Order: structure tokens, then C-alpha cells, then sequence
């Protein structure tokens, strides 16, 4: 493989061109967490209490107790 | 075959290459619009009969 | 390169590339430092001296490893003065080749003083005297004075 | 004038300071500046040493001079031109005093500069050519090598040699820009089996070593 | 560096449900445009050729008569089907109608071919099949006809699964009896379906209904 | 000549010679009607395969060719009738199957041509229809591919045919893409120059089901919020509060990325971040699409906003210096808290005799293969490899294939998937033998100090 070595042609050159390969080569992150747990704290809870109940005053209830009860 | 006819540039700075496996002369003829700079009254060869 | 004119790391050179071809030259270098310091005393000075920059070489090369040094026990009464003509040429061309600061960087490094040990000597005092009066005369101030220091802490 | 002159600038940008002396083209690098990488290898590098600190600070790199090499070629051919009236071994004569003058004035600049290692190979083999023109025929069998290389002595023509060296290749895309290394091995002239042909570069000394040599063998007689 | 015919062709064009808009697709090598060179030539008797790969796609409009004479024209986009030029294909397969796969009867399905049925399937054409180069299991393999049989409704049976595999409606499952099929070979000037084998049973032999037959 | 003829389907309407018709280029929506140049036909041909026979009208339902609305158009054209105007749309461009991906610079010999070479690319870019060629603010012309033959075709074309100028042309490499590894622990918030609005926004890595999802136009967000929040929720269990926050999907309309909105108590400030989320979501997208390290697209990760400090009444202020804010936000993270590369890989399948197996086997060993899969074909004296290999050591990988075993295994390829490649890349006690092959720990050190070398300075 002419591999950019030898000549172009070993034509005037003296030699035969024989090449060869040389062989011896060789701090807000938990506290912008604990409102993200308070996030899920208040709609979860006001979730559930959908479950039971959406009249949006028993829910209330529920999260804002889950939201007093936890931030205390 | 004797030859057919007989500076700078920069897609060869060496800083500027990633060199994973040496382009080899069978490549160079395998492709020969892709992988060399002036081919001219070069015949474009392949099969895959 | 041992009957050569002078030396020239050529053959220093040809075998640290063996030794990079295969490990076998490397054991064979290990017993061939050994095999010199055995027979140190069996040439002339010049050829004692192309030797001596030649295992100099080795070391600095990293060719030959550090812990070869065990070879080298530097009390009097052991003590070629023919090997310690070659260690003054081993370590002046160390030296004046590498450099001083990281030579006596890695004489300082304990991982190979169990080698060293031989070499700077601490436990018995008179060979310390000696090897101490040795490289100061070579002229390796800073490990000699250090080691001494260590002396006269000692009592 | 400025265009057979040359200014060379060592600064924050350029760590290499070239120049061109008698014969010779040197190249400083220190150690402080830009080589991360560092070696001792062949002998084309002098290794120079800060006298006060005894520490070794820069490497020069030396090359033969490119009308050096032009003239040690014009030599060769007027050795050639004006040998048509001479002998064979006036003929070998003429190229083993111009070689010798050669080798012993360079001696490691020949070393580094891969095209005088070419410009030798063709120049001895053009007096080798000249030498079986001389008979009638250059048939590459009637003359193998030992017609050339035996001693005067023994009824050889006498020529020293330094064309069955290997001349080393590597990638000239890169040859040209980063000093690459040495991968392959193109070949010298041609022997007739292995034959191992022996060098005159291996029997002359390095000058790095002549002087050192010098230096103490004086100090010490002094 | 076609007197009364075209005439013919613009009435054809006018009639608007004369005409079929085909892809003709599949893997590299797989029979395409010799398909296409030998059917221009039952028409007319009227970079790429040293590539022996086809790069770009080309267009063939054409009038061809069925098994009942009422001529069609046909727009058949023959694409390239080397996977790097999948391109042209995308190309075809949004100004045609349906797509006709070519499989090769020696190889079966590789990567084109099921890649293609993802981008035929994905954006809603109709799939045909032609099992192509038959004559590889005769002359070149020498196969017993009876696993000749097996080989086809091998690879009959695995384009069916990844089709299902890409698609979730079972709106169709290809098999001859439903007309999805042809088996050919392209160079040997042989096509047929059931339906044509059969009718070509009938036509030379007695009366024989060629359609309950092909069932 | 330089003109082309375009080639189409006409499918509602009645195309005949010199009548006047409006294009409708790729980017014209209803409301930005220069897009659409206004010309006429020259010719009307139609096709056998070289053949062209030239009529004066084609009716709805046909393929012709077009002549004379060349100029005017790219890849993709809609036609419609000059002068005739009721309202128009387009059909959404050609999507294709593969991602271009292999890279090729083009220079001139002498830049004295560089506008006779632009011509030339500008037409290769019309004829190929995936070829994407692009000018890189280094100054360069870099053209994006499929693979090995392809761009020698390309290439084949450009040198043949439209422009007749001496080309360099670099050696190929391949696109990038930037990811993470694990969350933001810490997070820099960026705020306003005029320091009203200040925005608080981590990052963190998306599995890869939703993100290939994303791709696919399965959780296509044209939906409403509910669809979106089934979806979710149902799959992979993400939250419906989740859903609820997400926002948008950054590089483009479909983008392996994902905005997310978490900060309950300032959540309920809908009149400012309501109005916000505009240049919230600009900058997301700027900031996906610009890349962090070496100008190329990240995918696979989330971001999430979770202080969102908004000046009361966020006029122009806000509204004009907020995008580069929240760019630098994501930057911030992104670079904070775990900077990882990807690259492509390809897919191999080799047909071969059933000796010469084992010799496939080597060559793939030595480009980082992991060959997966050697069977039978049933039927044949052949058995078929599948594997896989990286983009970058798959040049010449055919050809080395073909000439290791005389022409008879056979190899095709295409993009598979994209991977983390080993290395760490952002770490200056790495340095680079300028020249010799690095090992794994280093790869994604050397691949972005070459490629910001000549894009990111
Ligand atoms: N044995 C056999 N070979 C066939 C037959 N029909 C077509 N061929 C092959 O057809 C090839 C001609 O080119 P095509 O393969 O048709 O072109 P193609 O299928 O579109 O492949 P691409 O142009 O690269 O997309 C020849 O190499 C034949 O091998 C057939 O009936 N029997
Ligand atoms: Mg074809």
C-alpha cells in the first residue's frame, strides 16, 4: 500500500524502491425540594380529598392542614 | 506506473484532525472524488455484483 | 559499547529499545547491572566509565527501574573504589541530565527507599559518614546535608 | 541586503531560535519553552549545558546547508565530467577524498538531513555506473558489489561507502508539518545478498563527543 | 458536446382512473431496473453504467394491457436501493400511490427491504410484492421444487410478520390468493401470478374457470 | 446548462404551457407570501425513462416535468395558480428515514472562485435531496451527508458538472451531541442585565423511551395538557404535576429535550410567568439547539425551573433581555453538574461464506464493533452478520472488509442510535498526543478540543 511512502518511481534513483515497514516500531437544592415535596403535599392531598369529596371547602381542609401540618 | 504529470493549507493543521484509523491508499482508490484533492481522468469504480 | 571509542547512547540507545520489545531484555538489563557491579572492578577507567553512562542512561532512560539501586550497599569496606568511580560517573551524568531537582525528588520518594536504603545510609553511622562524605564530594549538597541532619538528630 | 540576509525572532510565540552557520543550519529549542515532550535520541542533537548550573538547557538541532549540499554535488560532477582520460582507481580516488571531506566536516548534520542521504545514494551510484560504462556493458550481474568495495590489496578498486544505508520514510503530509517519526524503510543501493555493506559514518566520532573528549583529555594533561 | 398514440396517452391522462402511480422499491441489486429495461423494451421495440449502481431515481410512464386487454398507464418511479440513497426512495413515496417491493428469491428480506415496508407502511401506501430472480433457486442453487416451495412461502411468511410488526391493523396479510404477488425473473422474461398462471392454464387447455382455480 | 426541470404531481387542477403559476416555497406560511415567487412554464414534458416528449398540458393525477419554475425553488416546491389566488397552503417537506450525519469541509485552491464554487453548491443542494449544506461561522462550507459513496458522489457531481473549479476537501468526521449523566446538585441562576427577572433552573437526565417517543411524534403535545398528562403518567409514571409543569420540548417542534415548571408558590404568578413563558421557552430552544460545548444539539435531558424570581409588571425589559438569561440558566446547569458527549453509531449487516466469518469478526474488532448477531440464511451457503460500529471508525470499514476476504463479504450501513462515547470530556489533566490514536479515557476530551479548535474557538 503506497501509503505516502517511497518514491514515484525508482526509475533514476539508484535504488529499487523496496519499502517496508520499520519492525521495531513499537444550598436552595433541598430547600427548592421541600416546597417541590410541599407541591405534590398540597395538590395530592387536595387529590385525594377529591377522591372523597370536591366540594373545594372538605379539600381545602385537607390541604390546608397538609400544608400547616407539614411546614410545622 | 511513471507519474502521470509529476505550501499551506489548513484541513491538514494537525491540531485540528481526530485521527481514529489511517486513510490507506486502498480508500483512495476505492472513492476517489471523496478522499483526494485533484482527481483528474480518474475512472470511479465499484460493484457489488 | 563496551570496546567502543567513546561512549555514544547509540548502543545504550539499541538495547533500550529491546528492552521496550519485549520484557525478556529487561530481566536480562536487571542481571546485566547485576553482572557489572559484580565485575565492575574487571575494566580500565574509560571503559569503566562508557559503562557508567550507559546503566546512567538505563536509569534515566527509564529503560533500567529505579529499584536496581538495592545492588548498591554504600559502606567503605565494600566499596570498590573502581565502583565508586562508576557511581560518581552514574550519578554526575543523573544529575547533569535530568537535572538535580527531580533526582533528588525521586532519591527522596520512600517507595523506592527500601532500595535506597543501601545507598543512604541511616541505621549504622560510620558507613553514613562515609557515603555522605561520598556524594558531597560528588557534590549532592541537598540529599547528603539532609541525611546528615538526620544524623545529628539521631542522638 | 535584506533578500541574502535572515532575522529570526525568539518571543512568547516562537520558542525556536534558527540560524545558518559556517555549514551548518541550527536550530535552538530550550527546555523552559515549548517542549512539554523532550527526548535524547540520534546524534543530530547537541545537548547544550548552562556552565554555571551544569544543567542541560537547550538542544540544537543541526542540518547540513542546502548549497552545502548543492556544492558537495557540483564536486561529484566534475569528478565525473573531467574522467574520461583516468583510470578506475584515479576515478575512485577523486570520490573517496571528496566523501571523506564531506563526512568529516559534517559527521552529525548528515545524520538528520534525509535529502543529502538520498543526494549520496545517487552520487555513488553514478560513479559506480560511470566505473562499469567504463567496460561495456552495466549489466547488474557482471559487477556485484565486492568488484567495487575490496581493498586495493586485493585488486579492488577500493571505494568507501555510504549508499546501503536504509534512508528512512514516514508520511509526507505530516513529514511537512509536525516531525512525525519514522515508520518504513525505503532502501539504498542495491547488494547482491544481504551483504551488509559497513558504513563510513559508524567510524568517524560525533563532534559532541569530540569535544568533551578535548576538554578533559587537555584538563587532564594540563 | 407518437402520431395517434400520444393522442391516446392524453385521453388516458384525462380519464383519471386509467392510471396507476407506482414505487418500485426493495434492497440493492434486487432486479429494478432490469425490470423496467426489459418492460420499456415490451413497449417499445423502439456515472451510473460504470457504477452498476443506480444513484438517482428515474421516472417510466407507460401504457400496458392486462389480462383483459383494457390498457393502463402506469407511473412507475424506479428508485435506487442502496441504503445510503434511501432518500430518492422518501422522494417516490410521497408522489406515488402504491409501492412494488422487490425481494430476491436467493436472499429473502435484508435491510433495505424491511426498512422500506417501515417507510411504505408509515406513510400509508399500498405494498406488493414481486419475488424476484426465481432462476437462482433452479439453475444456481438446484433445489427440489418442493423446497423451492418452502423457501418462497418462507420468505412470503417473514415480510408478512415485520409488515404486521410495523403496522398494528390486520387490514391485510399478503399472499398470492389475494393478488400481492408476483414471482419473476426479470432477465428470463418470466412474471405471473396465480391468477395469470391459471388463466394461462385455461387458455391453452380447455375451458377450465382460471379464477377458481387461482383460489 | 445550469437549469433543471422540476418534477412533480399535479394533483388537483389542469397544468398547461406558458401558464402563470405561484410557488410555494418550504418556509411560506399564509402570512409571509414573499417566500412565494411568482413565475411561469416554459416547456411540459413527459418521461420514459431517457426519454422526453414534449406536450402542452397534463390534467390532475399525472407526473410531469416542469420546466422554467427552477430558480425560484429547493427541494421541496407547492404549486399553484398565478394571478388566481383563493388561499394556499404546503405540504409539510420530505421527512426522511435516516439522519444525515458525516461531515465534509469544502475549500477552493485559490478563494479567488469561492462564488463560482458557491453556484456549484448551490445546485448539488438542489439535485440531493437530503444534502445539507451549511456556511460555519469559522467560515467554512460544511456539507452533511448520508455516507462514504454518497458524498463521493456528491463530490463526483460538484467537480464534474457545476462548477469546474479545483476543490479541497477535507477529511470526514461525524456530528455530536451533548448530554448529561446525573442532576444539577447546585444550580446558577441567571438574572436580568437590568437586574429584574431572576431565573432558577437545574438540569437532569430523561430515560430514553420518552425521548425516542418524542422523536417518533408520539407524545406529539398538540395534544392538550390532559392528553399529555395520560400519557405520561400512565407510561412511565411520571407525575401529574409533571405534566402539569411541562412546558415545551426546546430544539424544534421535535426536540429530545424537555422544559419542566416546579415551583408551587411562585407557580401561582400566572400573570407573570404566563406571560413569560414565551421567552422562557425561546431561549430553551436557543440554548438546546447552540449547544454548551462544541455548537452541536443536545438531547436526552430535562430541565427543570424551580425559582422563578419575576419582576412585577415585566416589560420590554424583561421581555427583550430575558432569552440570553434563560439560555445562560441552561448553560449553567447543563455545564454545572455532569457534561458527557454523544456520538452516532451504525448499523453493519455482512453477508459472507461460511469460512471467512471469523475474518469479519477481526476487522470489526478492530473499530470498536460489538458484533450482535451470526445466523444461517436459510436456503443458501451464506450466513449474515449484524452489528454495530462507530460512525466514526466506519470509513473505509467496507472497502477493508471486501479487500481482507477478495470481494466476498459485503457490507452495508446505516445510523442506528447515538451513545455515550467514553471519555471524560471536559478535563485539562488530559492531554493530546497531537498526532498518534487515543485510548477510551479520552476520546470525548480530543473530539471536542479538535472540533471547537475549528468552530468553537
Ligand atoms: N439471476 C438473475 N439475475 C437477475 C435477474 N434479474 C435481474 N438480475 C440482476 O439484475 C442486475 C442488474 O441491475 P439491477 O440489479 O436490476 O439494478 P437494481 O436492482 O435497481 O440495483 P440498484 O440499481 O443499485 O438499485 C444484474 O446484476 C443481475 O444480477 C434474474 O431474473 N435472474
Ligand atoms: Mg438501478
Amino acid at each position: 500500500m503506497y501509503n505516502g511512502i517511497g518514491l514515484p518511481t525508482p526509475r533514476g534513483s539508484g535504488t529499487n524502491g523496496y519499502v517496508q515497514r520499520n519492525l521495531s516500531l513499537v444550598p436552595d437544592i433541598l430547600d427548592h425540594e421541600r416546597k417541590r415535596r410541599v407541591e405534590l403535599r398540597c395538590l395530592e392531598l387536595e387529590e385525594m380529598m377529591e377522591e372523597q369529596g370536591y366540594e373545594e371547602q372538605q379539600i381545602q381542609e385537607k390541604v390546608a392542614t397538609f400544608r400547616l401540618m407539614l411546614l410545622e | 506506473f511513471e507519474p502521470l504529470v509529476r505550501d499551506w493549507n489548513e484541513f491538514n493543521d494537525i491540531n485540528k484532525i481526530i485521527i481514529r484509523q489511517p486513510i490507506r491508499t486502498e480508500y483512495k482508490i476505492a472513492f476517489p472524488y471523496l478522499y483526494n484533492n485533484l482527481p483528474h481522468h480518474v475512472h470511479l469504480t465499484w460493484y457489488h455484483t | 559499547c563496551a570496546q567502543q571509542r567513546t561512549y555514544e547512547k547509540f548502543f545504550g540507545l539499541l538495547a533500550g529499545r529491546f528492552c521496550m520489545l519485549k520484557k525478556e531484555y529487561m530481566e536480562s538489563f536487571e542481571g546485566i547491572f547485576k553482572e557489572q557491579y559484580d565485575t565492575i572492578h574487571r575494566l580500565e577507567t574509560n571503559k569503566l566509565r562508557n559503562v557508567a553512562k550507559m546503566f546512567a542512561h538505563l536509569l534515566y532512560t527509564d529503560s533500567l527501574p529505579w529499584s536496581v539501586l538495592e545492588c548498591i550497599k554504600l559502606s567503605e569496606e565494600t566499596t570498590t573504589s573502581s565502583s565508586r568511580i562508576f557511581v560518581k560517573i552514574f550519578f554526575q551524568e543523573l544529575c547533569e541530565y535530568m537535572g538535580l531537582p527531580k533526582l533528588n525528588a525521586r532519591l527522596k520518594d520512600e517507595t523506592l527507599q527500601p532500595f535506597f536504603e543501601g545507598l543512604l545510609p541511616r541505621d549504622n553511622p560510620r558507613n553514613t559518614r562515609f557515603a555522605i562524605n561520598f556524594f558531597t564530594s560528588i557534590g549532592l549538597g541537598g540529599l547528603t546535608d539532609e541525611l546528615r541532619e538526620h544524623l545529628k538528630n539521631t542522638p | 541586503q535584506w533578500e541574502n540576509s535572515f532575522v529570526s525572532v525568539y518571543s512568547k510565540d516562537n520558542p525556536n531560535l534558527l540560524f545558518n552557520m559556517c555549514g551548518f543550519e541550527c536550530r535552538i529549542l530550550p527546555k523552559c519553552r515549548t517542549s512539554y515532550e523532550e527526548f535524547t535520541h540520534k546524534d543530530g542533537v547537541w545537548n547544550l549545558q548552562n556552565e554555571v548550573t551544569k544543567e542541560r538547557t537547550a538542544q540544537c538541532f543541526l542540518r547540513v546547508d542546502d548549497e552545502s549540499m548543492q556544492r558537495f554535488h557540483n564536486r561529484v560532477r566534475q569528478i565525473l565530467m573531467a574522467s574520461g582520460s583516468t583510470t578506475f582507481t584515479k576515478i575512485v580516488n577523486k570520490w573517496n577524498t571528496a566523501l571523506i571531506g564531506l563526512m568529516t566536516y559534517f559527521r552529525e548534520a548528515v545524520v538528520n538531513t534525509q535529502e543529502l542521504l538520498d543526494l549520496l545514494v545517487k552520487c555513488e551510484n553514478k560513479i559506480q555506473t560511470r566505473i562499469k560504462i567504463g567496460l561495456n556493458s552495466k549489466m547488474p550481474s557482471r559487477f556485484p558489489p565486492v568488484v567495487f568495495y575490496t581493498p586495493k590489496e586485493l585488486g579492488g578498486l577500493g571505494m568507501l561507502s555510504m549508499g546501503h544505508v536504509l534512508i528512512p520514510q514516514s508520511d509526507l503530509r505530516w513529514s511537512k508539518q509536525t516531525d512525525v517519526g519514522i515508520t518504513h524503510f525505503r532502501s539504498g543501493m542495491s547488494h547482491e545478498e544481504d551483504q551488509l555493506i559497513p558504513n563510513l559514518y559508524r567510524y568517524i566520532q560525533p563532534w559532541e563527543s569530540e569535544f568533551i573528549d578535548s576538554q578533559r583529555v587537555w584538563a587532564e594533561y594540563a | 458536446t407518437t402520431v395517434y398514440e400520444m393522442d391516446f396517452l392524453a385521453d388516458l391522462m384525462d380519464n383519471s382512473e386509467l392510471i396507476r402511480n407506482v414505487t418500485l422499491c426493495g434492497h440493492l441489486h434486487h432486479g429494478k431496473t432490469c425490470f423496467v429495461d426489459c418492460l420499456i423494451e415490451q413497449t417499445h421495440p423502439e456515472t451510473e453504467q460504470e457504477r452498476g449502481v443506480g444513484i438517482k431515481s428515474t421516472p417510466v410512464t407507460v401504457v400496458l394491457p392486462d389480462t383483459k386487454g383494457k390498457s393502463y398507464l402506469f407511473n412507475i418511479m424506479d428508485t435506487p436501493g442502496h441504503v445510503n440513497f434511501s432518500d430518492e426512495v422518501t422522494a417516490g413515496l410521497r408522489i406515488s400511490d402504491g409501492v412494488v417491493l422487490f425481494i430476491d428469491a436467493a436472499e429473502g428480506v435484508m435491510l433495505n427491504t424491511e426498512r422500506l415496508i417501515k417507510h411504505a407502511v408509515q406513510e400509508r401506501l399500498a405494498v406488493t410484492v414481486c419475488i424476484n430472480k426465481i432462476d437462482r433457486l433452479i439453475l444456481e442453487l438446484k433445489l427440489p421444487p418442493t423446497d423451492a416451495y418452502y423457501k418462497l412461502r418462507h420468505i412470503v411468511d417473514e415480510v408478512n410478520g415485520l409488515i404486521s410488526m410495523y403496522s398494528t391493523d390486520e387490514n391485510l396479510i399478503l399472499s398470492p390468493l389475494l393478488g400481492n404477488v408476483c414471482f419473476s425473473s426479470s432477465q428470463y422474461s418470466i412474471c405471473f401470478t396465480l391468477g395469470s398462471f391459471a388463466k394461462i392454464y385455461a387458455d391453452t387447455f380447455g375451458d377450465i374457470n382460471y379464477q377458481e382455480f387461482a383460489k | 446548462g445550469v437549469q433543471f426541470h422540476a418534477f412533480g404531481r399535479v394533483l388537483s387542477g389542469t397544468i398547461h404551457a406558458g401558464q402563470p403559476v405561484k410557488v410555494l416555497g418550504e418556509n411560506y406560511t399564509l402570512e409571509d407570501e414573499e417566500d412565494s415567487q411568482i413565475c411561469t412554464v416554459g416547456r411540459l414534458w413527459i418521461s420514459v425513462a431517457r426519454y422526453h416528449i414534449e406536450v402542452n398540458r397534463v390534467p390532475a393525477g399525472n407526473w410531469v416535468l416542469i420546466e422554467g419554475v427552477d430558480q425560484p425553488i429547493v427541494k421541496t416546491a407547492t404549486i399553484t395558480e398565478p394571478r388566481g389566488n383563493e388561499e394556499a397552503q404546503i405540504f409539510r417537506p420530505l421527512k426522511f428515514n435516516t439522519t444525515s450525519v458525516i461531515k465534509i469541509a469544502v475549500e477552493p485552491v485559490n478563494p479567488s472562485e469561492l462564488p463560482k464554487m458557491l453556484d456549484g453548491l448551490r445546485k448539488v443542494n438542489k439535485s440531493y435531496p437530503s444534502l445539507t449544506t451549511k456556511v460555519e461561522e469559522s467560515g467554512e462550507h460544511v456539507i452533511l451527508g448520508t455516507g462514504e459513496l454518497y458524498l463521493d458522489c456528491v463530490m463526483h457531481d460538484l467537480r464534474k458538472m457545476y462548477s469546474e473549479i479545483d476543490i479541497k476537501v477535507a477529511d470526514p468526521v461525524v456530528t455530536f451531541c451533548e448530554t448529561v449523566v446525573e442532576t444539577s446538585s447546585l444550580k446558577c441562576f441567571a438574572e436580568t442585565p437590568n437586574k429584574k427577572n431572576k431565573i432558577t433552573m437545574i438540569a437532569e437526565p430523561l430515560e430514553k423511551g420518552l425521548a425516542e417517543d418524542i422523536e417518533n411524534e408520539v407524545v406529539q403535545i398538540t395534544w392538550n395538557r390532559k392528553k399529555l398528562g395520560e400519557f405520561f403518567q400512565t407510561k412511565y409514571d411520571w407525575d401529574l404535576l409533571a405534566a402539569r409543569s411541562i412546558w415545551a420540548f426546546g430544539p424544534d417542534a421535535t426536540g429530545p429535550n424537555i422544559l419542566v415548571d416546579d415551583t408551587l408558590p411562585s407557580e401561582v404568578d400566572k400573570a407573570l410567568l404566563g406571560s413569560v413563558k414565551d421567552s422562557i421557552v425561546q431561549g430553551f430552544q436557543w440554548g438546546t439547539r447552540e449547544g454548551p460545548l462544541c455548537d452541536e444539539l443536545i438531547r436526552n435531558v430535562k430541565f427543570k425551573i424551580l425559582d422563578a424570581v419575576v419582576a412585577q409588571e415585566p416589560l420590554h425589559r424583561g421581555g427583550g433581555q430575558i432569552i440570553p438569561t434563560a439560555r445562560r440558566v441552561v448553560y449553567s446547569a447543563f455545564l454545572m453538574a455532569t457534561p458527557r458527549l454523544m456520538e452516532p453509531y451504525y448499523f453493519v449487516e455482512v453477508q459472507a461464506p461460511a469460512d471467512c466469518v471469523s475474518a469479519v469478526y477481526t476487522v470489526l474488532a478492530r473499530r470498536r464493533g460489538h458484533v450482535t448477531q451470526d445466523a444461517p440464511i436459510p436456503g443458501s451457503p451464506l450466513y449474515t452478520i449484524k452489528a454495530f460500529i462507530p460512525a466514526i471508525d466506519s470509513f473505509g470499514f467496507e472497502t477493508d472488509l471486501r479487500t481482507h476476504t477478495q470481494g466476498q463479504a459485503f457490507s452495508l450501513s446505516v445510523f442506528h442510535h447515538w451513545q455515550i462515547v467514553p471519555g471524560d470530556p471536559l478535563d485539562k489533566s488530559i492531554v493530546i498526543r497531537p498526532l498518534e490514536p487515543q485510548p477510551a479515557p479520552h476520546l470525548a476530551r480530543e473530539f471536542m478540543i479538535k472540533t471547537r479548535r475549528r468552530k468553537g474557538l
